[PDB]
């Protein structure tokens, strides 16, 4: 009987096993931008400056 | 002269002093020149 009973339980336990496929997708976009602009002066006979 | 500025004028004026062109003289007659450093201006 515990014979009969194992095998049903072993019969049970040996299912194949699906297989899952996973794709992941990752998308980094970056932008940037600047402007850096402006006036500078000197003098440098005595010294002196913006 | 104050501490609140960028810059203070003793350093200010003693970088135009260092700046400027030095001659050194020995006379009997040598007479030489020498352009000054600009680092501390």
């Amino acid at each position: 009987d515990i014979m009969n009973a194992m095998l049903e339980v072993i019969g049970q336990l040996d299912i194949r096993r699906a297989q899952v496929l996973i794709e992941a997708l990752i998308v980094e976009m970056a932008e940037g931008d600047g402007i850096n602009l402006g006036v500078q002066w000197g003098s440098l006979e005595s010294g002196s400056v913006i | 002269q104050y501490g609140n500025t960028g810059a203070s004028i003793g350093n200010v004026m003693i970088g135009l002093e260092e700046a400027k062109d030095t001659t050194q003289t020995k006379a009997v007659n040598e007479t030489t020149t020498t352009k000054g450093d600009y680092t501390k201006l």
